[PDB]
């Protein structure tokens, strides 16, 4: 085999000399047998004099010059298919759940080309999420990129678990969740939550595969964990023909890790410190996430904004790729409306009559107008009092609060602690229900009959049971 | 402008906008009192109308002032972000040119 | 306690520049984030399988000019589970230990808070948030609404209760009765200067007269409904004497 | 139609910084103006001796936060013969195509307007 | 547009030759200038011509855009010294010379100054800009446009150029967005010749009172922005109303830009200007609406427009 | 001027040897200090002297300015350790030790750090600044002037130096331009010794109430600027007035300042200071005008000056 | 009289960059202080043993927008035994020579003022 000695070790950067004069290609993976486990190096440059420069996927403490490296003959390659479901994988595709080997038939290289222009899908399509406020007011793009916004405590993890559950139930497609520079505490809490919710099931069938890269990992690993997760999702698309979900726990951490890798290589920093390759790095990650003839990978990505500066180059570069945005915000949860999606700040490029159809677009537009008018008056109606307005405006306020409560939904993942049985609401049923509410057909029913309920037939049944009460 | 100058200016305009919104609320409570006096007096009727008018004009002016301050806070937030970015990149270019 | 991680980052910058490693955003090396994350991720709570031990970390950061957006502050803020922000403005208004409660946040420790204290602090955080919104009315306290007047009264008494002398930490048995009295509003009638003398007097009243109450708070760690009634009676009796 | 010259400028910044060219304003290279002007000077109307042919260009630019004062916007404004400015406030008020009539101007095309439109406008 | 108005007003009234150098500006603008020169008659292809044209436009490599200004200046210097003529030298966008110096310097591999400019920026500018002087052999007037990147007047190239100029006119984007053309900032624009020994005491007085009025208005403008004009004193309200009238009256329809304004071009004599602004400072026209002052050619036109508005 | 006042007040009363090190200060300030110390009998050329002078002023090369502080330290350390004395060490512009290190740094071949300072800045300073400590062999009291290179206390040299000091006396340009001398900022000047265990509860309480009053007045500056003091409540009006009294009362004439102030210099005892500010906080003098508090040597001087203005 | 030390500092910044010496604060070289200080320390009054001679210096500095806090202004202020500060507001208000009496101070020349002028002033 092609094998070479270590010749320099400078933090996470290692130089390797291949006296065989058959150098590993750029992005090839090389491996060293450390006393514990193994250390993987990814090739980053060819320096000349048979010497390559490489970035380390693990800590380099204890390396010696003259240490022996094997060229693995390709990029980092990770196990794929069903065996990944319900298991936690690191950047190099080792199991870190301690449940033993993954023993898949296949490994796939994490570096691969996007689908060609002829391969691209020529028209947009809606991924029905089963979530009323999403499926109506910010429909998710099948094969698209979706940004997820908000602080802590807004319910992101329960929303993500319900997306995993709903897409597994309604579409049969699996999910992959990749945590990029995540807190190891929060990755542990996520794994525990996912076992309690049962989207991971150690004895049974698991609906999600987990990939994690930790803040304590070197920047090369944190930079590549997104590509490992993407490569598993791509395998489910390409060879199971599924509609897959790919969750990225923070895409800013991916940008930051790429910036650290670039700085360690010694490239001149750019717009505000980010690597000069910032846009091409993002483009190489993102536009592999697409629909093809066999299926789609749809990606939900958590967009941290470094100083609330939406104009910062990492947000501005990410926003170019997003097909939709979902904002979770504290205020909507303070009204007690879960999933706490902001119905007005969430937006979709696909909410256009050609993609959705005119009926959906009309219903969603009328809902948005009703909520925006209610929010605009809501201060002055509190100043003047509720009677101090036109009876038509007071009627639109009654509609607005009834619709706003109607946007709450019981999640089946929530059921383990909320107790109320979760419900998955189809897109057509959502459009019909909100059209009927906007037509005023249920103006008589009290607004609390609309809270945490699975559609207008369920609104009627809840009103009947609560009136019998 | 240096980043601290625009940060201090922005902080001051946010303070003024809160101050004027509170003065608006206080003017609205005084306007309720003035409306009570105006109706009860309906020279005393002159001062009761003039007081209710002054309190209403102050409420309106403080509403306008708060809206103007909100727009200026938006403008200064944008200029603050642009100054922050420009400072970061200029200092990093100076560090790189020193390292060369 | 890492009583300054900024001076470690500066020392590692010295090393990196003298080793002639390529500089970054403030001439710190590109892996100074890797340095602090590799240090801080070692703080953990272990499972019963691993003996259930724990290491807690408190890193300290000196923000130059209050700039929380400097590079090392940004990194450690992103690595840590929560932030306690201290401000010179608060310190000179006499709010000491000067914790900015608006910015300070704990992502995880709200699950670890002592239950007896959590029962009372749930009200406290709301009354403080309201006070911080209404505080600008304090400059113009004539013709206030009764709601904003009462918000200023509670907010001022609570703020004056949260200040504390250096090197005088209080047991939780001593903390929960004082915050209970503040949030329920037994201090609303007390002159704001007296509130500090109230603290030492009311504790002295509880310790001598109601030592069984403080003992039960300490031993159970939670306030039963019986204990809330007992604490109400003791607080009202003290205020009646006070 | 150059559907984003800002992205060409970003690609040229990447290429120049990987060449270790010294960064300038906003870390763009100094000749980023030369990059766009030698491009946009190629759009021209020729004389009848040259066969009367023409090439018209429409470059496209994204302004972060609507800042027309940024470096690349002011560079391309200084190269082109006018601009159509599309205001986000108008676009979200549903005024579409959202042409801001004050900040847009055609610096040479007024001679090329259809005379009937010139008369009625 | 300002340079082209100056060319129309001055250049055919000037007795001697002219030279125009286009440095790194549009090849379209050069062709339009050449056509306008032939149509006005400053160039005759079958006769005598008063102007020489030198161009190295923004399509040219950085070496050419760097050196072309020296060719134009060498022709101007030959007319000054050898012919003994009074020359006026126009340089459209001298910043493009400086920027071209930076571009070649980046390829030379010098360590940059400031925001990536070359070292020798100051001596480069000195060696160019010192040759433009008038001498005992002949006068050379020059008018130099200076692009300001990102409108940043702190940029090293503008800040270097300000040191060399006898008069500077600063055109502000904000003023132009108010529709005040020709967009000159009245306070940042300054001249060596604004001296009572040169302009005369009446002109110096009028200019000083205008400047003090506009500086007072600028000082108020953020109080006015938050609170409106009603919070001002009566003296402030009068000073602000007159400052608004004055700054609105500094607008003027240029003949070259009537395509953009519809109003035909106006020239206003210096004496008529000083009398008009002194009469405005006297408050004599404080009753006239501000719109009558906007975009007109002196105070008689302000009165005519005010009469037209009042009849309408 | 502040160091020279401290020398006048302490260095003659100290009853132990002293060392003064000029590090990149003016050679004239050294000659003036030497004349003063020679005429005030601290130096007796025909007798015994109590101060040693070490100078490496700003005419000296950076290598000298980077090492003269170590000479001063070495003499002071010999008095502390070998003689066993209590020693008083003054250093004028210790910043110049750090700056000279930057001047050599690039020629040594080091990559410059954040704003061109040497990488070793913190450890070079820490190696110097840790020798100045008091020990069990003897005490050193040390007073160090620190220059601030654009009045920014966030510059790495000031910001690093703050970590090394028991007491920090931030002087500020704004306060000095208000004519408040000695221009000490009452906030962001701080000491380790301001403990009720050390100063006593009465002092600690007076100083705390002073700082709350001054921070309140600093908070109200925005509304006093835009909305005027007429918007304040009666308690806020009282607090602003009393804060302006306290702020002027912190001013004081020094003897050396007698040249610049014309007022004979005065020393105010610590007990008299605490009593005076306590009485002012009690509102005892709310009727006295603010200028009676400016440049006075305590509250007896305030009352006498108020009587003088009343007689005027 | 040095009618601009700031222009010397600009020339020395250029020369330092051509010597490939790295810039410091405000991109001036780190020893830009030492350049002015070793210059200005040469102005002196000698003792009678040294023949009583004198050299008096009047360095000139250009502020930007009156900003005396800028690096080169505050450097030279830290050398020059005082300053005369000339104010644009006074000058353009026609109070010439426009000396701001508050910010101008002579740290040593009060000992050298003409006694009659001190008595009357
Ligand atoms: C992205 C960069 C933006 C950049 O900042 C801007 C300068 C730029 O790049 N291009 C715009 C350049 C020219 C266009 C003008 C000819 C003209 O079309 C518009 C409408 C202007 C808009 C200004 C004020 C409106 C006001 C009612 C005025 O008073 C209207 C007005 C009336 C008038 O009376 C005959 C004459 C005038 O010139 C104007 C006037 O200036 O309006
Ligand atoms: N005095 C004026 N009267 C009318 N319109 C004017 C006037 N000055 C400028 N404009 C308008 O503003 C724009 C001026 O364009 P111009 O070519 O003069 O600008 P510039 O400063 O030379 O720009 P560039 O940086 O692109 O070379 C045109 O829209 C012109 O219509
Ligand atoms: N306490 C004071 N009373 C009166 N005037 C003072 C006082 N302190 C400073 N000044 C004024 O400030 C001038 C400068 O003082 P000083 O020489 O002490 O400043 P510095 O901080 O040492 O300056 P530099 O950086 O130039 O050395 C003095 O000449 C005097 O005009």
């Amino acid at each position: 085999p092609i094998t070479g000695k270590v010749t320099a070790v400078i933090g996470a950067i290692v130089d390797v000399h291949f006296e065989q004069s058959e150098l590993p290609a750029i992005l090839n993976a090389l491996e060293i047998k450390t006393p514990q486990g193994k250390l993987v190096l990814e090739v980053a440059q060819h320096l000349g004099e048979n010497t390559v420069r490489t970035i380390a996927m693990d800590g380099t403490e204890g390396l010696v010059r003259g240490e022996k490296v094997l060229d693995t003959g390709g990029p980092i390659s990770v196990p794929v298919g069903r065996e990944t479901l319900g298991r936690i994988i690191n950047v190099i595709g080792e199991p870190i759940d301690e449940r033993g080997p993954i023993k898949s038939k296949l490994r796939k290289p994490i570096h691969a080309d996007p689908p060609s222009f002829a391969e691209q899908s020529t028209s947009a399509e809606i991924l029905e999420t089963g979530i009323k406020v999403v499926d109506l007011l910010a429909p998710y793009a099948r094969g698209g990129k979706i940004g997820l916004f908000g602080g802590a405590g807004v319910g992101k993890t329960v929303f993500i678990q319900e997306l995993i559950n709903n897409i597994a139930k309604a579409h049969g497609g699996f999910s992959v969740f990749t945590g990029v520079g995540e807190r190891t505490r929060e990755g542990n809490d996520l794994y525990r939550e996912m076992k309690e919710t049962g989207v991971i099931n150690l004895e049974g069938e698991s609906k999600v595969a987990l990939v994690f890269g930790q803040m304590n990992e070197p920047p090369g690993a944190r930079a590549r964990v997104a590509l490992t997760g993407l490569t598993i999702a791509e395998y489910f698309r390409d060879e199971e023909g599924q509609d897959v979900l790919l969750f990225i726990d923070n895409i800013f951490r991916f940008t930051q890790a790429g910036s650290e890798v670039s700085a360690l290589l010694g490239r001149i920093p750019s717009a505000v410190g980010y690597q000069p390759t910032l846009a091409t790095d993002m483009g190489l990650l993102q536009e592999r996430i697409t629909t093809t003839k066999k299926g789609s990978v749809t990606s939900v990505q958590a967009v941290y904004v470094p100083a609330d500066d939406l104009t910062d180059p990492a947000p501005a570069t990410t926003f170019a790729h997003l097909d939709a945005t979902t904002v979770l915000s504290r205020g909507i949860s303070e009204l007690g409306i879960y999933p706490a999606v902001d119905p007005l700040d969430s937006k979709s490029r696909l909410l256009d009559a050609a993609v959705v159809g005119q009926e959906h677009y009309d219903v969603a537009s009328k809902v948005q107008e009703t909520l925006q008018t209610y929010k605009s008056l809501q201060d002055i109606i509190a100043i003047l009092g509720m009677d101090e307005l036109s009876e038509q405006d007071k009627l639109t306020v009654e509609r607005a609060r009834k619709i706003q409560r109607f946007l709450s939904q019981p999640f089946a993942v929530a059921e383990v602690f909320t107790g109320i049985p979760g419900k998955l609401v189809r897109l057509k049923d959502t459009v019909a229900s909100f059209k009927a509410v906007l037509e005023g057909k249920y103006d008589n029913i009290p607004e609390h009959a609309f809270y945490m309920v699975g559609g207008i037939e369920d609104v009627v049944a809840k009103a009947e049971k609560l009136a019998a009460e | 402008a240096t980043l601290k100058e625009v940060e201090m200016r922005l902080k001051s305009i946010k303070n003024i906008e809160k101050i004027t919104k509170t003065m608006k609320i206080v003017a609205s409570t005084r306007l309720s009192k003035a409306e009570k006096a105006k109706i009860s007096a309906k020279m005393l009727t002159a001062m009761a109308q003039g007081y209710a008018a002054e309190i209403s004009a102050r409420r309106n002016a403080m509403d306008n002032a708060s809206k103007n301050a909100g727009d200026m806070i938006n403008r200064y937030s944008i200029l603050y972000n642009r100054t922050r970015q420009a400072v970061i990149t200029n200092e990093l270019v100076d560090i790189i040119t020193g390292a060369s | 306690v890492y009583d300054d991680l900024s001076k470690q980052a500066v020392a590692y910058r010295q090393l990196s520049l003298l080793l002639r490693r390529p500089p970054g955003r403030e001439a710190y090396p590109g892996d100074v984030f890797y340095l602090h994350s590799r240090l801080l991720e070692r703080a953990a709570k272990l499972s019963e399988k691993e003996g259930s031990g724990s290491l807690t970390a408190l890193p300290v950061i000196e923000t130059q000019g209050g700039d929380v957006s400097a590079y090392i502050p940004t990194n450690v803020i992103s690595i840590t589970d929560g932030q306690i922000f201290l401000e010179a403005e608060l310190f000179y208004k006499g709010i000491r230990p000067a914790i900015n409660v608006g910015l300070s946040v704990s992502r995880v420790g709200s699950a670890a808070q002592v239950k007896a204290l959590k029962q009372v602090a749930g009200s406290l955080k709301l009354f403080l948030a309201q006070y911080r919104e209404v505080a600008a009315f304090a400059q113009f306290g004539s013709d206030l609404d009764a709601s904003t007047k009462q918000t200023l009264v509670r907010g001022e008494r609570l703020t004056q209760l949260l200040k504390q002398n250096q090197y005088s930490p209080l047991a939780t048995e001593e903390q929960v009765p004082l915050i209970y009295a503040g949030v329920n509003g037994h201090l609303d009638g007390i002159e704001l200067s007296r509130i500090g003398e109230f603290e030492s007097s009311f504790l002295s009243y509880l310790k001598s007269n109601h030592n069984e109450l403080l003992t039960e708070i300490r031993e159970k760690g939670e306030l039963s409904k019986e204990l809330l009634a007992s604490l109400k009676s003791a607080t009202e009796s003290f205020v009646a004497t006070f």
